[PDB]
C-alpha cells in the first residue's frame, strides 16, 4: 500500500 | 464655422508619395470619424478610406488598400504611397459620426486636385444625365447589387448633390431622412434594390450631378451618377 | 379683517369639500369589481443598462420609444439607445447634484437641474457635434426637482422653492410663474396636450396648474406624507400621485377627488416613481423598498413585482408605445422590463 | 451591423471615458458643511480660500478635499440630504458667541443615511464666547448648566452636550476650538479625514 | 483493510470540503460578482472566492484519485493540467489572501495613498499581477506533469528527470507559496494591532484582532501540514517509519489544506455587515 | 400685509370652487372604457410574442 501511496500523487499537489 | 479645408494639390511622378492633410475646425474632429472621397477628373466619386473616433478601426477601398495609409491638433493625414496614373482624383474630406440618428457623411470639404504625370454592392444609375428645365419635378434612379434593407430596419442608400465647381451636399441620408439645411423640396424613396430621389419645384441651385452610395458594407461603393443638366 | 378672511376661507373649503362629496356617488372598485383581472404580470428584465456610477436619480424616455436619458449622482446624463443597451451620448454636468432630467419630444434637447437651482438645456442636434449648453435657465431659489418640455422652446420646471415656472429656452425668462404651494414641490408631470400640467408638492397636495393662463384650477389632496412622483392617467383626464406615505392615489380631473389608494399592509416604504401604461390599466409603482409593484389601475391589486434592484429606485417609466419598462435605481443599473 | 459597428465603438468609447472620469472623481474627498445661519460656514469655508450649493474644493497635504455648502438651500433638508450619502464627513460648525443648533445636529446625527459618516464639530467664536461669559452667564443658553461660568468648563459642557446627541456603535464626532483667526482648520479636518478614511476602509474590508 | 482509517478521514473532509466550498463560493461569487458591484474592496474578495469556487469545483478530481486508487480516465492533456490547474487556483487563492493583507496594511497605514491611487482599476491590476504570478509559478508543473510512470492503468507522475529539480520545485513551493505570504500576513497584521493600540481605534481594536488572529491561525494550520509533509516526503527515508507515516499522512494534509479554500468565504466575504445582508437576501 | 395674502387665498378658493363636477361613477366608466378600447394595444398586460417583441 506504501508503494502504491506514493505513486498515488494527488492531482491537487 | 464648421470647417474642413484640405491641402496637398500639386503634380507627382508616377511612383511617388505624398502626406496629404485635412485641416478641420469648428467641430469635435475627435469624436468624429473622418472619410476621404475622391473624384476622377471626368467620373464620379469613389470612396477611398475611413478612419473612425480613437483611431479604433480603419478601412480602406479596393485598389486602395496598403498603398494608402490614414492616421490623425484637429488634423487628419492620409499618408498615401505609391501613386499611379489612375490615382489622379480631387480627393474630398468628409466626416461622420455613426450612432441611433446621426447623419454620416453630413458635411464635405472643398477638396483637393491631384495629379499625376468581389462582393462589393455595386450601384449603377441607368440615366447617365437627364435634360430638365427649372420648376418642373426631377428623378434619378439608383439599384444595387444587393438588398440595403438590413435585419434592423434601416436601408442604407445616401444621397448627395454635387453643384458644378462646388463640394458635394448630403441630400438624404437612409434613403428617407433629410439632412439638415437641405430644402424640403428634396424627397427619396426606395426598397431592398431600387431607390428613387424624387426633386420637385426644380431651382437653379439643384442643377448638378447627383450621387447614390450605398453603407450596408464597406466598401462604400458610389454610383455612376446622374448629371441633371439644366 | 383678518378674521373675517379666515371664516370666509375656511366656509370656502368647507363649500369645497360638499361638493367633492357630492360628486361622489361611487367607488372605482364597485364598478370595476366585475371585469376580469390582469392576471399575474411577470415582466422580465431584458435589459440592463449598465453605465452609471452613482445613484441613478432620473431617466426619460424619447418619442420614438427606444432613445433613453438618465442623468446620475455622478456628474453624467447618458443618452440610452434601448434596443441595443448602447451608449449615444455623455453629457458633462457643470453641477453632479442633479435630481431631474427631460427628453425633448422632438428631440433635440435635454435639460437636467438640480441643487444648482439652474435648469440646464442642452442642444443635441449642434452642427459641431459636442452637444453644448445651449441654456442655463437661472431665477428659481431652491433645487430644482422636475423639468417637463411642452415644445423646443417652452419647458416647465418644478422647484424647491415652492414654485414652478413656466420658462422659454430661446429668451431665458419665466413667462409665467406658478405659484400656491406650501412646500417643497418634488414633482411634475404635463398633460399630452402640454396645455396642462400638475405638479405634487412636499405639502401633501398636488396641484392643477394652466400652463397658458398661470392660474391654478384644482387642488388635491389625501395623501398623509410628501408625494414623490406624480403621473397623468394616458388620456389625459386622471392622474396618479405617488407619495412617500407608502400609498399611490389615482385622482380624477373631472370628478377633483381620490378615486383609489393603491396600499398593502405589507409595504411600508414610500413610492418614488409613478407611471402607468400606455392602456392605462397598469399603474407600475417604485418603491423606496427596492422593488417596483405593477398595480391593477381599475382593481387596486397587485399583479407582479419587478423585484431586482438592489437599491432603492428612483424613477420609472413606459415607453411611448407601451413596449417596455424602464426603472432606474440607486444601485446605478437602468433595467428594462417587458 | 452596417454602421452599427461603428454605434458600437463610439459607446464603448464614452463607457471607457465614464470610466475614467469616475476613476479620476472618486479620488476626492467630499465633505458636507452644516451649521445655524450665520454660524461661521462661509468663515471658515472662505479663511482657507476658493443661493444654490456652494461648494468649495481645494488641496491639503496630498488630499483633494471637496467642500459642499449647502446654506444656500433654505428648504426642506430631507429632501435631498440623501443626496450626500457618500460624503466622507460632515463638517459641522457652531458660534459659539451666540442652542439652535443642537436640534439640527441631533437631526444630522441620527438620520438614517448618516448613521456610518462621521460628524466633524467645530466651534468657532471662542474669543467671542469668552467674552459673552465675561458679560453674561453661560447658564442662558442652557438653564440646566449647573457649573461655574467659565470659559474651559462652559466650552466642554457644550461639546458633551453636542456629543450626546450619538447613537450610533460605528461613528465618531471629532471636536475641535477655534477662534475665527487660525490657520489650523485646515490641518484639523486633514486628520479628522484620515482617521475617517481609515475607519470607512476598515468598514469596507469587513475588518471592522 | 480496503481503506486506512487515514484515507477514509481525508475521503470524508474532501467530500465534506467540497460540497460546502462548493456552496459557499457560488453563492458568494453569486451576490458579489452578479448583484453587487465591483467597489475596491470587493474585488479582492471576487478574486479570492474565484480563486476557491475554481478550487473547489476541481477537487472532485482529488475525490475521484483518492476513491478509485490513483487511476487516471481523463487521459493525457488532462493529467498534463488538471494539476497545473488545481494549484494555479489554490495559490492564486493564498496570494490573494496575501495581497489582501497588503492592501489592509496599506488602508490603516497610509490612508491618503490609499485614498489618492488606490481605485478599482490598479486593484484589478495588482490582482492580474497576482494571477501570473500564480501562472508563472504553476508553468513547471504543466510542462513535466504527464503520464510517464507505471504501466496498468494510468497514474498522473511526473515527466521527470533524487534529482535536483524536484528539490528546486518543492522549494519554490514551500517558500513562495507558505513562508513569504505567511510573514507578511503577519508582519501586516501585527502593524495594524499595534498602529490601531496606538490610541485611535478603541471600538475596532477587540474586533479587528479577533477577526486577524482567526485568520491567520486558520492560514496557518491549514496550509502548515501541506508543505510540511511537501518537505518530509523528500527529508525522510520512505522505507522507514516516518516515511510510511508521512506517505499515509499525505492525504489528510492535502484535504486539510483544501479545506483552506471552504473556509475562506466565511472568513473573509462574510464579514461586512453590507454582505452579509445581501447574503441573507440571496437565500 | 396678512391682509392681501388672505384675499388672494380667498380669490383661490373661489375660483377652485367655480369649476362644476360630474359624478365619480361616469369618470370612473370613462377610465375602464378607455382601458377596454386600448387593452388590445398595450404590450404589458398582454405579453407580446418574442416575434413583435424587440426586446426579446
Amino acid at each position: 500500500r506504501r508503494r502504491h501511496y506514493h505513486h498515488a500523487l494527488p492531482p491537487s499537489r | 464655422d464648421v470647417q474642413l479645408v484640405e491641402s496637398g494639390g500639386g503634380l507627382v511622378q508616377p511612383g511617388g508619395s505624398r502626406k496629404l492633410s485635412c485641416s478641420a475646425s469648428g467641430f469635435a474632429f475627435s469624436s468624429f470619424g473622418m472619410h476621404w472621397v475622391r473624384q476622377a477628373p471626368e467620373k464620379g466619386l469613389e470612396w477611398v478610406a475611413y478612419i473612425s473616433s480613437g483611431s479604433g478601426t480603419i478601412y480602406y477601398a479596393d485598389t486602395v488598400k496598403g498603398r494608402f495609409t490614414i492616421s490623425r491638433k484637429n488634423t487628419l493625414f492620409l499618408q498615401m504611397t505609391s501613386l499611379r496614373s489612375e490615382d489622379t482624383a480631387m480627393y474630398y474630406c468628409v466626416r461622420s459620426i455613426y450612432y441611433y440618428g446621426s447623419s454620416p457623411f453630413d458635411f464635405w470639404g472643398q477638396g483637393t486636385t491631384l495629379t499625376v504625370s468581389g462582393s462589393d454592392i455595386v450601384m449603377t444609375q441607368a440615366t447617365s444625365s437627364v435634360p430638365v428645365t427649372p420648376g418642373e419635378s426631377v428623378s434619378i434612379s439608383c439599384r444595387s447589387s444587393k438588398s440595403l434593407l438590413h435585419s434592423n430596419g434601416n436601408t442604407y442608400l445616401y444621397w448627395f448633390l454635387q453643384r458644378p465647381g462646388q463640394s458635394p451636399q448630403l441630400l438624404i441620408y437612409r434613403m428617407s431622412n433629410l439632412a439638415s439645411g437641405v430644402p424640403d423640396r428634396f424627397s427619396g424613396s426606395g426598397s431592398g434594390t431600387a431607390f428613387t430621389l424624387t426633386i420637385s419645384r426644380l431651382e437653379a441651385e439643384d442643377v448638378g450631378v447627383y450621387y447614390c452610395m450605398q453603407h450596408l458594407e464597406y466598401p462604400l461603393t458610389f454610383g455612376a451618377g446622374t448629371k441633371l443638366e439644366l | 379683517e383678518l378674521d373675517q378672511l379666515r371664516q370666509e376661507a375656511e366656509q370656502l373649503k368647507n363649500q369645497i369639500r360638499d361638493a367633492r362629496k357630492a360628486c361622489a356617488d361611487a367607488t372605482l372598485s364597485q364598478i370595476t369589481n366585475n371585469i376580469d383581472p390582469v392576471g399575474r404580470i411577470q415582466m422580465r428584465t431584458r435589459r440592463t443598462l449598465r453605465g452609471h456610477l452613482a445613484k441613478i436619480y432620473a431617466m426619460h424616455w424619447g418619442t420614438d420609444s427606444r432613445l433613453l436619458v438618465s442623468a446620475s449622482q455622478d456628474g453624467k446624463l447618458i443618452i440610452w439607445d434601448s434596443y441595443t443597451t448602447n451608449k449615444v451620448h455623455a453629457i458633462p454636468l457643470r453641477s453632479s447634484w442633479v435630481m431631474t432630467c427631460a427628453y425633448a419630444p422632438s428631440g433635440n434637447y435635454v435639460a437636467c437641474g438640480g441643487l444648482d437651482n439652474i435648469c440646464s438645456i442642452y442642444n443635441l442636434k449642434t452642427r459641431e457635434g459636442n452637444v453644448r449648453v445651449s441654456r442655463e435657465l437661472a431665477g428659481h431659489t431652491g433645487y430644482l426637482s422636475c423639468c417637463r418640455f411642452l415644445d423646443d422652446n417652452q419647458i416647465v420646471t418644478s422647484s424647491g422653492d415652492t414654485t414652478c415656472a413656466l420658462w422659454d429656452i430661446e429668451t431665458g425668462q419665466q413667462t409665467t410663474t406658478f405659484t400656491g404651494h406650501t412646500g417643497d414641490v418634488m414633482s411634475l408631470s404635463l398633460a399630452p396636450d402640454t396645455r396642462l400640467f400638475v405638479s405634487g408638492a412636499c405639502d401633501a397636495s398636488a396641484k392643477l396648474w394652466d400652463v397658458r393662463e398661470g392660474m391654478c384650477r384644482q387642488t388635491f389632496t389625501g395623501h398623509e406624507s410628501d408625494i414623490n412622483a406624480i403621473c397623468f392617467f394616458p388620456n389625459g383626464n386622471a392622474f396618479a400621485t405617488g407619495s412617500d406615505d407608502a400609498t399611490c392615489r389615482l385622482f380624477d380631473l373631472r370628478a377633483d377627488q381620490e378615486l383609489m389608494t393603491y396600499s398593502h399592509d405589507n409595504i411600508i416604504c414610500g413610492i418614488t416613481s409613478v407611471s402607468f401604461s400606455k392602456s392605462g390599466r397598469l399603474l407600475l409603482a417604485g418603491y423606496d423598498d427596492f422593488n417596483c409593484n405593477v398595480w391593477d389601475a381599475l382593481k387596486a391589486d397587485r399583479a407582479g413585482v419587478l423585484a431586482g434592484h438592489d437599491n432603492r429606485v428612483s424613477c420609472l417609466g413606459v415607453t411611448d408605445d407601451g413596449m417596455a419598462v424602464a426603472t432606474g435605481s440607486w444601485d446605478s443599473f437602468l433595467k428594462i422590463w417587458n | 451591423s452596417a454602421e452599427e459597428r461603428a454605434a458600437l465603438e463610439r459607446s464603448k468609447a464614452i463607457e471607457k471615458n465614464l470610466k475614467e472620469d469616475g476613476i479620476s472623481a472618486a479620488k476626492d474627498v467630499k465633505l458636507l458643511l452644516l451649521g445655524a445661519d450665520n454660524s461661521g460656514k462661509s468663515t471658515i469655508v472662505k479663511q482657507m480660500k476658493i443661493t444654490g450649493i456652494v461648494e468649495t474644493h481645494f488641496t491639503f497635504k496630498n488630499l483633494h478635499f471637496r467642500l459642499f455648502d449647502v446654506g444656500g438651500q433654505r428648504s426642506e433638508r430631507k429632501k435631498w440630504i440623501h443626496c450626500f450619502e457618500d460624503v466622507t464627513a460632515i463638517i459641522f460648525c457652531v458660534d459659539l458667541s451666540d442652542h439652535e443648533s443642537l436640534m439640527l445636529f441631533d437631526s444630522i446625527c441620527n438620520n438614517k443615511f448618516f448613521i456610518d459618516t462621521s460628524i466633524i464639530l467645530f466651534l468657532n467664536k471662542k474669543d467671542l464666547f469668552g467674552e459673552k461669559i465675561k458679560k453674561s452667564p453661560l447658564t442662558i443658553c442652557f438653564p440646566e448648566y449647573t457649573g461655574p461660568n467659565t470659559y474651559e468648563d462652559a466650552a466642554a459642557y457644550i461639546q458633551a452636550q453636542f456629543e450626546s446627541k450619538n447613537r450610533s456603535p460605528n461613528k465618531e464626532i471629532y471636536c475641535h476650538m477655534t477662534c475665527a483667526t487660525d490657520t489650523n482648520n485646515a490641518q484639523v479636518i486633514f486628520d479628522a479625514v484620515t482617521d475617517i478614511i481609515i475607519a470607512n476602509n476598515l468598514r469596507g474590508c469587513g475588518l471592522y | 483493510p480496503l481503506f486506512q482509517p487515514q484515507d477514509i478521514a481525508s475521503m470524508v473532509i474532501l467530500g465534506l470540503t467540497c460540497l460546502l466550498g462548493l456552496l459557499g463560493n457560488g453563492l458568494v461569487l453569486w451576490v458579489a460578482g452578479v448583484k453587487m458591484k465591483t467597489t475596491v474592496n470587493t474585488v479582492w474578495f471576487l478574486h479570492l472566492t474565484l480563486a476557491d469556487f475554481l478550487c473547489c469545483l476541481s477537487l472532485p478530481f482529488s475525490l475521484a484519485h483518492l476513491i478509485l486508487q490513483g487511476h487516471w480516465p481523463y487521459g493525457l492533456f488532462l493529467c498534463k493540467l488538471i494539476p497545473s490547474i488545481i494549484i494555479l487556483n489554490m495559490f492564486a487563492s493564498v496570494f490573494l489572501l496575501t495581497a489582501i493583507s497588503l492592501d489592509r496594511c496599506l488602508i490603516v497605514h497610509k490612508p491618503i495613498w490609499c485614498q489618492n491611487h488606490r481605485n478599482v482599476r490598479t486593484a484589478f491590476a495588482i490582482c492580474g499581477c497576482v494571477w501570473v504570478v500564480a501562472f508563472v509559478m504553476c508553468v513547471p508543473v504543466f510542462v513535466y506533469r504527464d503520464l510517464f510512470i507505471m504501466d496498468n492503468r494510468s497514474i498522473c507522475r511526473y515527466n521527470f528527470d533524487v534529482p535536483t529539480p524536484l528539490m528546486a520545485i518543492t522549494i519554490t513551493r514551500l517558500v513562495v507559496g507558505f513562508l513569504v505570504p505567511f510573514f507578511i500576513m503577519v508582519i501586516c497584521y501585527s502593524l495594524i494591532v499595534f498602529r490601531m493600540r496606538k490610541t485611535n481605534f478603541t471600538k475596532s481594536r477587540n474586533k479587528t484582532f479577533r477577526v486577524a488572529v482567526a485568520v491567520v491561525t486558520v492560514f496557518f494550520i491549514c496550509w502548515t501540514p501541506y508543505h510540511l509533509v511537501g518537505v518530509l516526503l523528500l527529508i525522510t527515508d520512505p522505507e522507514s517509519s516516518l516515511g510510511e507515516a508521512v506517505m499515509s499522512w499525505d492525504h489528510m494534509s492535502i484535504a486539510l489544506a483544501s479545506a483552506n479554500s471552504c473556509f475562506n468565504p466565511f472568513l473573509y466575504a462574510l464579514l461586512g455587515k453590507d454582505f452579509r445582508k445581501k447574503a441573507r437576501q440571496s437565500i | 400685509a396678512s391682509i392681501a395674502q388672505a384675499r388672494k387665498l380667498v380669490e383661490q378658493l373661489k375660483m377652485e370652487a367655480n369649476i362644476d363636477r360630474i359624478k365619480v361613477s361616469k369618470a370612473a366608466a370613462d377610465l375602464m372604457a378607455y382601458c377596454e378600447a386600448h387593452a388590445k394595444e398595450d404590450p404589458l398586460l398582454t405579453p407580446v410574442p418574442a416575434s413583435e417583441n424587440p426586446f426579446r
